[PDB]
RNA sequence: UGCGAAAGCAGUUGAAGACAAGUGCUUGUCGUUCGUUAUAAAUGGCCUCG
């Protein structure tokens, strides 16, 4: 009856890397400069520059080859290099694959395999004809060879020839023009240029002789360099430090010329074709172009992320190709992909998946390198740090949520991400974001925090939430104080009521209340009314006291007012609340601690059995029917009759659920539709031999009353959050981004001719 | 929603038809056009009386009677008040058989006798519906066949369904037009369904279909808002017109106790998805949509009653949730007698609030999966345990930690299994039983900290583990759902000061001030000043408690003397208090000459 | 690229009451008994005070036309609703018909009676008929063509009758409210001279006034009272009023967000808003020298300036008013297409707005504490600091010198509930950050020594404030 | 925009005595003559009108003094003792009224907000004492 | 770092190798490893189109 499938997309691909810096950016802007080919981690997109939308997509999972290869694409060529929209795919294996853009995807690529001795590919390249490729091999620092690549149309086989070798590489750039190498070995630290396909280049020096004295007698900051970019004609290269000076240095002679206005460390750096001019970027999320000749500086400042990557993208230089980080998000590293017109500075074309906030890092995130370590940055030392305790902390400890709160929008259906401080709106019919809003105060597009403001913390969306109708957003919101004040500790607790007409994008705020529910109390939980109280306009919000407050929207006030309050002051707390109503709207289910407790909403207080007792906590409520109510409690979930008060089913939950995921969260994890039935999802971690990174995840379907069990299903990650669309099927995110559906003659010559002319 | 004490309206004469009480609510008949929500009159046509209409209220009352031969057999009735040519006048319409020879259609006026008419008719008439605007009076007939006639009885149309034998028609208005429809029995326990609409012809057929395996001899049959409720050997199939398909099929167990022939059973609609049921002497409010009993009522004083008919409330558009039904009552006695009775009946607000826990329908920990990931028989132990001998300490707690496998002397999560709330029931049953005075067994310690305890067992709590402190202090912090009135009571009771505390801690974290403070007015005075007294000799929570106690003793009752020595003893505290806060914050908190002596 | 955020620093119907601010007190020779609206454009409002009557231009505010014919005191300058022509009372009781705008002729002389005519009021309806209230409590159905003999005289008042209303869309029906306390209701169709029925007021009515075709709301003694005909009873009541109502005054259809407004005068000072929607209920009110015997407000159809016009007994006229290269130009109507990109600039930002703009942590401060700065606006660039993580950047460089300002400012928002927390983080910085200096200091000592003496004041008001927090509870 | 702000406390929804001008102006809703009234700050006169006032128009006082503490906080204190006297004096009076809390939600609010700066004052007030006291010996 | 409420309750911050500086010894560092749940500071601040 039910069926998984993927439907929606996930991150954008990126060379992730560690030494090479500035070829980051694996997207490739067409010959023609029609089109941009970004590959992502699960399909490739062809956008149309002009229009703005993507024109086609090659999905890995449709065609044979590539659901069996897919290893990450380390670059894309456009053409063919065995033989006119034609693009040759190479994989880090080896994998060389050719595909084409602009047509139907054939089943049968000429797919080929280069062959590589305990060899990583890196990076591949060319001018005319003549094809190098770079492969990794192994103090923690890996070395590079360099390899020639030749088809043999006889064999029909890539043949590698060796070129060159180079140990202990610590950073690496590549010319814009693609000839060049510079790289940095530790043979403290030394700095060579190489001509890739002549003989012509070849210089090396220490790292001494750049540095300045000044930061010899300085710290380690000022003597660490972040970003790296080589000149075509390779007279000038410039070196940027995590103190954020730039140096460039004229190999001829070795001259130094230091250009500083970044306040933090610059993590892009990128030379324009006739060298005439340089791009910067950092922490600042503002990109400078340094005009050399007067050294004279033009500023893109607010873009939406620290800037990790910057390149001159053109025959002419007519886009800047960016690559955006948005650092606020801890718990992943949120790319974008951005290609401005050089012109007037305008977006081009903006290019980003599904960007979720999970409660805990995931996998091998490691945030960027800053000049001090800070909640959103690393510095220098914390890398390695902080690299071991994330594996550490994957592997041996138990708390492992990584949940993250997704909504649905009804009328639209488009899929509402709570990012830190702003709300992405992304349709994942068309697989596209429609629209990212800022829904908090604070420092969050005012500046680029840099140093000790990177330490602030912007306000969080906890919670988001639509009424049946659809009309009206209800928002709640934390704002964190500064530290090293007398009120550091007192959180500001706002909730916010939205409201927007269909046809506009926009949200427009209609009323706010500071410190709801009193001062220093969270909302632990919010839910909005049925459509039989008030149509749809109305909302509870429950704290963890036991408090309940009923809000609607009042016509005559023409604003939401609090129309009904039960503030028992309970003694102690405890963030394990759940809430539910009824369909007619008679009766509201509060479980609060290990109690359960029906109170009658017209005097908003108990019926006059009103109190259930549970094992343990209460983690989620629901009513999957109105005579059915499900119970789900930290130990097990239960199945009760309210109109026998009786238990149907009871599931034993603490094999798999234990302490993995904290007081709250199993409410993200578990859905129910209000036709058929509900839907429990339980991760696992797998290891064979102490536990492993990789997770794997079960979804099973239940009836009213979990009597049967209408099917069980496996993915192969962890599966972040499951809800119910207003249709049939159910919507899980999982924590690669990606959003998957369970659910049930001579005319005719001369016509061809002058077509051709 | 609740069932009022049914109220006398008539008796009913002794007539050999009426004898047979198993039939008689066939031979008396009620107006559909008189009796519904807002009407307070009643027509009512008893067969071999008369044709009589009642005033309900304020007190019963005879308001008209048509007297009947006894030979004659009322098989259709109705009255309506309308307009006829314009005068304000009440048309009645009732068909009498006589031998089965001859069928008799009557139509009678009266203004509010202006005339009386009389026609043979071709077969027995079952429903009479008159239609005061259009002047005309509507018959069904056995034989299939809807005559249409204008007061004065005078044929204006006839149309003829093509069935015979005719078992149920009933009338219904659906956005402003009239429908009709009928149930004609065929041979093999199916049954032609028609609908027939109201308007060269005024009758217009809209369906017609047969229905398998319905059966009418044994069946009870309403209607009510495009629903035909069929009620057969305790189970109540939902037809949903205008198709009259099978939509629900819902069991009432407490008929299927029935013995078929000795039970007498009527059932007639009250509200929307509600409907009453009366077996014998007893009646019953069901909530078909949730499937629960409402409300029930015995009437212990007569020996039966049947159901007539019953003002239905649309509750959906109606805010009155009171109506009433009308039925025969028959009482206990060697010269039983039949009588007319009408109820109140409080349906309700048909939300689910109304049927919560009022099922009229009659566990084990399961594994989540059937079948390399990393990993975060109770009346056997029932038996061994009574089997011990009385006062057995040991061999009662070896038994119940050994078999269960019981590591800790309080309860754990790893003991989610234990967690059936028979067993442990039974367990505390035998505790009690086995052990008396001051030596109890380990386990009722292990019961005390379990989440689950009974509230069957919650009350005398307290006051049995009196004897025992530490058995005492153990109930405070961990036994669930202890109530206030003994916390309370226990409260200024015990003179212990580590006890207060923690009855003071307990009773905050549990229940409400506002639920706190009604229960400490009930509490005399001369207690209430006693605890005052322990004070003036984690303190919030007894403080906290104390100006709970200001509130509920009141201004009045609060006396000068004690007031002042209360007086003195907070204002040395507040002194304290704010000293105490100020040493808290203090913890988180060149010359133009000048002469040196040089060091050489 | 995004633009920058800008920085973030009653009811609707008050709020455009509070639209008249322009006032303007005149003084006349003796009280102003009645005030009436030309229905015409420009809606000149008259003016009786004295042996005269006064026109006062809309726009001008001033006298345009005085009727100084009068020889005794004057009663009543209501229109037609033509507003050609004008009727006033006299207490001789003649009856006087002018030209509006023509003071010098007189269309039409009538002696009512004897005794005083204070009421004289144009049948609303109909032009011709003229309706007149005596001291003789008769009042006269008068019809301009007919100048001998009333067309009917309307009798059954004990005393004065001083209030005439005409009912809208019952052009049959007339109003009258004597200081009997009885307000009758009579029909020129019939014979007349007898009341229909009689409403009580218990209390002398002094106006009667009729806003619907339904509803008539008789103001008299302490309080009004609205009256449906169809019901025959009062539905509403409202006694806020202090002295006995005097006048009162319906408006209709005007642009407000009220649709509908109802002014009472007081005799207290006080003319009140009331709106019939929200069942008479205050939304506004003005306070005057003395007691206020007559109201006004322009008519729905103003065309302009809208005017509020209150009369006192002082004879003060007070007057509120709510005031209402040869291709340049081408705009490229016959053009294929049109491309706009022009984009307004942002508003002006102040000094302080632009330098945290311009990360000018140091001057923002200085910009908060100037004289002459909104306490409101100070206490922003202050919240705005401290969210930035600025509080300490912002202290670094100063001295007792440029100190005291902001100690000066937190000497007087420690009081403020709202700043009393902006206050406790920033002095806490100052003391940590300049603990040295402050002994080296003087003037900074005396600073903090009645600034403690002050956060002392407050501990002891916050304390006090728990006190009655905690007897408030008892009671409830 | 033009969103309204609140707070979650607003529960709206859910001789020498001046008697008789304090019974006029709180009846007439005089503003001006109210104010003449509460201008006074001899604690004597406070009781001694509240007093002689009428138990039923004592509520709507309190009403009056909650709005005008709320718009300025500086006269916090002085309309205190006015507030303080009328729960005293009128407590009989308040005891016997169907509801408090939804005609007396603006006092309950007022006094709330004074008493969450007793925390953070206590907090400043130490460390302006720790310093203060350090100078003067010095 | 673990738990928990937000208050708080318990518990950590070790060893080796290499390099630099000063005088085999001392100190400091690590784009080095193993193990444990485990101040900053290169004068350096955000565009234009009214």
């Amino acid at each position: 009856q039910y069926k998984l499938s993927v439907v929606s997309g996930g991150k954008p691909a990126l060379n992730n890397l560690s030494s090479v810096t500035g070829n980051k950016n694996i997207a490739r802007l067409s010959q023609d400069q029609r089109n941009y080919i970004i590959p992502f981690n699960n399909q490739i997109k062809v956008y149309s520059v002009e229009t703005r939308q993507c024109v086609k997509t090659l999905k890995f999972a449709n065609n044979s080859l590539l659901s069996g290869i897919f290893e990450s694409i380390v670059k894309i060529l456009l053409g063919d290099i065995t033989v006119a929209h034609l693009i040759t795919v190479f994989t880090n294996n080896g994998h060389v694959i050719v595909l084409n853009y602009k047509g139907k995807l054939v089943e049968s690529p000429k797919h080929f395999k280069i062959s590589l001795a305990d060899e990583k590919l890196a990076n591949v390249f060319h001018s005319e004809g003549n094809y190098r490729i770079l492969t990794t091999f192994k103090n923690s620092l890996q070395s590079y060879r360099l390899y020639a690549l030749t088809f043999d149309d006889a064999k029909k086989q890539f043949e590698v020839a060796h070129q060159a070798e180079w140990h202990n590489v610590i950073l690496s750039n590549i010319s814009s023009n693609g000839k060049l190498l510079a790289h940095m070995c530790k043979d403290h630290k030394s700095i060579s240029v190489v001509s890739l396909f002549d003989d012509s280049v070849n210089l090396s020096f220490p790292l001494g002789s750049i540095l300045s004295s000044q930061t010899q007698s300085l710290s380690y900051n000022t003597r660490y360099v972040s970003s790296m970019a080589i000149d075509n004609m390779g007279q000038q290269l410039a070196v940027g430090f995590a103190s954020g000076v730039i140096s460039i240095v004229s190999l001829a002679d070795l001259q130094i010329r230091l250009l500083k206005w970044h306040i933090d460390s610059v993590l892009s750096l990128s030379f324009s074709h006739d060298g005439s001019y340089l791009l910067s970027g950092g922490w600042e999320k503002v990109m400078s172009l340094w005009q050399l000749e007067t050294n004279s500086q033009q500023f893109l400042p607010r873009l939406n992320g620290i800037i990790i990557d910057c390149q001159v993208l053109g025959p002419q230089g007519n886009y800047y190709s960016l690559i955006l980080q948005m650092t606020e998000n801890n718990s992943n590293s949120d790319y974008q992909f951005l290609l401005l017109n050089a012109s007037d500075l305008t977006s081009k074309l903006s290019i980003n998946g599904p960007l979720p906030v999970f409660n805990s890092t995931i996998k091998h995130i490691q945030q960027p390198i800053s000049a001090m370590n800070t909640k959103n940055s690393n510095s220098i030392t914390s890398l390695n740090h902080s690299k071991k305790k994330q594996s550490r902390k994957l592997i041996k400890s138990r708390r492992q949520d990584f949940t993250t709160n997704v909504e649905i929008n009804p009328i639209n259906k488009n899929l509402y991400f709570p990012h830190i401080s702003a709300v992405q709106i992304f349709d994942f019919y068309k697989n596209e974001q429609v629209n990212y809003q800022y829904l908090t105060s604070g420092v969050n597009n005012s500046m680029g925090k840099v140093r000790f403001e990177l330490n602030l913390q912007d306000p969080i969306i906890t919670d988001l939430k639509f009424t049946k109708d659809g009309q009206w957003m209800i928002t709640y919101e934390i704002e964190y104080p500064p530290n090293d004040l007398l009120s550091s500790k007192d959180l500001t607790h706002i909730l916010k009521f939205w409201t927007k007409n269909d046809n506009e994008t926009n949200w427009n705020l209609k009323t706010k209340v500071i410190n709801p529910h009193g001062i220093s109390v969270p909302i632990t939980k919010i839910l909005p009314s049925p459509r039989s109280v008030n149509n749809s306009q109305g909302c509870l919000t429950a704290d963890n006291n036991g408090g309940l407050k009923f809000w609607s929207f009042d016509s005559h006030e023409s604003n939401w007012c609090l129309k009904k309050i039960s503030l028992p002051n309970f003694n102690h707390f405890s963030n394990s609340v759940s809430l539910a109503w009824s369909q007619d709207g008679s009766l509201i289910f509060h479980g609060f601690d290990d109690k359960l407790q029906i109170l009658d909403f017209d005097t908003f207080k108990k019926f006059e059995v009103s109190e259930f007792t549970l094992d343990s906590e209460i983690q989620t409520v629901k009513l999957i029917n109105d005579t059915n109510l499900i119970v789900a409690t930290r130990t097990t979930l239960n199945a009760i009759n309210l109109l026998r008060g009786q238990v149907i089913n009871s599931f034993d939950l603490y094999p798999f659920v234990n302490g993995v995921y904290k007081n709250g969260h199993m409410d993200r994890l578990i859905t129910c539709d209000e036709r058929t039935g509900n839907i429990a999802l339980v991760i696992n971690q797998q290891l064979t031999d102490v536990p492993t990174i990789n997770y794997k995840s079960r979804i099973i379907i239940f009836d009213s009353d979990l009597s049967t069990k209408l099917g069980n299903f496996t993915h192969h990650e962890y599966i972040s959050w499951i809800g119910w669309n207003y249709d049939t099927d159910f919507i899980f995110l999982d924590i690669e981004s990606t959003l998957g559906v369970v659910g049930t003659s001579n005319s005719d010559i001369f016509a061809e001719q002058l077509h051709k002319l | 929603p609740s069932l009022s004490q049914p109220f006398r309206l008539a008796t009913l004469p002794k007539i050999a038809s009426l004898s047979n009480f198993s039939l008689q609510a066939d031979y008396v008949q009620v107006a559909d056009g008189t009796f519904n929500e807002s009407t307070n009159n009643i027509t009512l046509g008893i067969s071999g009386s008369s044709i009589s209409q009642y005033i309900i209220n304020p007190t019963p009352k005879l308001t008209f009677d048509y007297p009947i031969p006894s030979t004659n057999i009322i098989t259709a009735c109705n009255a309506e008040k309308g307009q006829a040519n314009k005068r304000n006048v009440e048309i009645w319409a009732f068909g009498l058989m006589v031998n089965k020879g001859n069928y008799t259609l009557n139509v009678i006026t009266k203004a509010l006798f202006l005339s009386q008419y009389k026609i043979k008719a071709k077969a027995k008439v079952m429903s009479i519906k008159i239609d005061t605007k259009n002047s005309l009076v509507i018959a069904i007939l056995q034989n299939g066949l809807i005559e249409i006639f204008d007061f004065k009885l005078t044929l204006l149309h006839s149309f003829d369904i093509s069935y015979d034998n005719l078992k149920y028609a009933k009338w219904f208005t659906e956005n402003g037009t009239e429908y009709v429809f009928v149930l004609c029995p065929l041979q093999d326990d199916k049954v032609c369904y028609k609908l027939l609409e109201l308007t060269s012809s005024p009758i217009k057929e809209l369906s017609s279909t047969i229905i398998e395996g319905f059966s009418f001899e044994n069946s009870k049959l309403c209607y009510q808002f495009g629903k035909l409720y069929k009620l057969n050997q305790g189970k109540i199939y939902i037809y949903s017109l205008p198709h009259c398909q099978l939509q629900q099929v819902i069991e009432f167990p407490m008929v299927d106790k029935l013995s078929p022939g000795d039970d007498l059973i009527s059932f007639q609609p009250v509200s929307v998805n509600r409907v009453l049921l009366t077996v014998n002497n007893v009646i019953y409010l069901l909530d078909l949509l949730h499937c629960s009993t409402l409300s029930q009522r015995e009437l212990t004083h007569v020996k039966t009653f049947q159901l007539l008919k019953s003002a239905v409330i649309n509750s959906e558009k109606s805010h009155n949730s009171k109506t009433i039904a009308i039925g025969i009552s028959t009482k206990n006695g060697p010269n039983p007698t039949s009588s007319l009775e009408i109820i109140n009946i409080d349906v309700g607000t048909n939300t689910l609030k109304d049927s919560l826990g009022k099922s009229f329908q009659v566990v084990i920990l399961k594994p989540l999966f059937d079948d390399r990931v990393k990993c975060n028989h109770c009346n056997e132990v029932i038996e061994k345990l009574s089997a011990l001998q009385d006062n057995d300490i040991t061999s009662f707690d070896d038994i119940f930690f050994k078999e269960l496998k019981i590591k800790e002397e309080h309860y754990t999560e790893k003991d989610r299994y234990i967690s059936d709330p028979g067993f442990l029931n039974k367990v505390l049953d035998l505790i009690f039983g086995k052990f008396s005075g001051n030596d109890y067994p380990k386990t009722l310690t292990f019961l005390l900290t379990h989440p689950l305890f009974p509230l069957s067992r919650t009350r005398n709590l307290l006051s049995l583990l009196r004897d025992q402190p530490r058995l005492f202090k153990q109930a405070i912090v961990t036994c669930p759902n202890l109530p206030l009135n003994e916390l309370l009571e226990e409260l200024f009771s015990i003179r212990n000061r580590e006890l207060l505390l923690d009855i003071s801690f307990r009773i905050l974290q549990d229940f409400t001030r506002d639920s706190i403070k009604q229960e400490m007015k009930k509490l005399s005075k001369l207690d209430v000043q006693n605890f005052i007294e322990f004070i003036t000799s984690q303190s919030t929570q007894l403080f906290q408690l104390l100006s709970l106690v200001l509130d509920s003793i009141g201004l009045f009752s609060l006396e000068g003397a004690l007031l002042e020595n209360l007086t003195l003893y907070i204002d040395k505290q507040v002194e304290i208090a704010e000293r105490n806060t100020e040493l808290w914050n203090l913890i988180d908190t060149l010359p133009t000459y000048t002469m040196e002596y040089l060091d050489i | 690229s995004t633009a920058r955020p800008r920085i973030i620093t009653t009811t609707p119907e008050q709020r455009y009451w509070r639209q008249y601010t322009s006032a303007q007190l005149v003084k006349e020779h003796n009280s102003v008994t009645h005030i009436s609206f030309n229905p015409q454009h420009p809606h000149d409002f008259a003016v009786t005070s004295s042996t005269r009557v006064q026109i006062f231009s809309s726009r001008t505010r001033q006298v345009i036309k005085t009727f100084s014919r009068f020889k005794d005191v004057v009663y009543s300058a209501s229109f037609r609703s033509d507003g050609k022509l004008l009727c006033a009372g006299d207490a001789t009781g003649l009856v006087s018909v002018y030209d509006s705008y023509n003071p010098r002729t007189i269309l039409l002389s009538i002696n009512a009676s004897t005794h005083p005519t204070h009421v004289t009021k144009f049948h609303t309806q109909d032009n011709k008929i003229l309706a007149t209230a005596s001291d003789d409590r008769v009042t006269r159905l008068w019809d301009i063509s007919n100048a001998y003999e009333p067309q009917l005289e309307l009798t059954g008042a004990t005393d004065y009758v001083r209030t005439l209303s005409f009912i809208p869309a019952a052009p049959h029906l007339v109003a009258t409210g004597s200081y009997d306390g009885l307000i009758r209701l009579y029909d020129t169709r019939s014979s007349g001279s007898t009341p229909i029925y009689s409403l009580n007021h218990d209390q002398p009515v002094e106006n009667v006034i009729a806003v619907s075709p339904t509803q008539i709301v008789s103001c008299g003694g302490n309080n009004f009272k609205v009256w449906d005909l169809t019901s025959n009873k009062k539905l509403y009541e409202r006694g806020n009023f202090n002295k006995a109502v005097t006048c009162l005054d319906y408006v209709e259809n005007f642009d407000s967000p009220m649709q509908s407004a109802l002014i009472a005068s007081s005799l207290d000072g006080h003319v009140k808003v009331f709106d019939p929607l929200d069942n008479f209920q205050v939304k506004f009110g003005w306070k005057f020298s003395g007691p206020v015997l007559s109201c006004a407000v322009s008519p729905s159809t103003a065309q302009g300036n809208r005017h509020l016009v209150a009369g006192l007994s002082s004879g003060l006229l007070a007057i509120r008013t709510k005031k209402k290269m040869r291709g340049s130009e081408y705009q490229g109507d016959q053009e294929h297409i049109i491309h706009n990109d022009k984009v307004r600039s942002q508003r002006r930002m102040r000094a302080f707005e632009r330098n945290i703009n311009q990360f000018k942590w140091s001057e923002a401060l200085d910009n908060a504490f100037v004289p002459g700065m909104a306490k409101e606006l100070t206490l922003t660039v202050l919240q705005e600091l401290r969210k930035r993580g600025k509080v300490r950047v912002a202290l670094y460089g100063r001295d007792e010198s440029t100190l005291e300002p902001l100690l000066n400012w937190c000497l007087k928002g420690i009081e403020d509930v709202r700043s009393a927390s902006i206050v406790a983080d920033w002095v806490a910085v100052v003391l940590e950050l300049y603990g040295n200096t402050l002994e080296s200091s003087p003037v900074l000592q005396e600073l903090m020594i009645d600034l403690k003496t002050k956060v002392r004041h407050e501990i002891h008001k916050s304390k006090e404030a728990q006190r009655i927090e905690g007897m408030l509870q008892l009671l409830t | 925009g033009n969103a309204r702000v609140t707070s979650g406390d607003n529960f709206k929804h859910v001789t020498g005595t001046v008697t008789v001008i304090l019974s006029q102006a709180l009846q007439s809703n005089d503003h001006s003559l109210l104010e003449t009234v509460l201008n006074n700050r001899d604690e004597r006169v406070i009781r001694d009108t509240i007093f002689r006032l009428k138990p039923a128009l004592a509520v709507i006082l309190l009403e009056r003094l909650a709005e005008r503490i709320a718009r300025q906080t500086h006269r916090q204190g002085p309309l205190n003792v006015w507030v303080k006297w009328c729960l005293i004096i009128h407590g009989g009076y308040l005891v016997s009224i169907p509801n408090l809390m939804s005609t007396l939600s603006s006092l309950h609010s007022t006094l709330k907000r004074r008493s969450d700066l007793l925390p953070r004052l206590l907090a400043l007030d130490a460390r302006l004492d720790c310093t203060i006291n350090k100078f003067k010996t010095l």
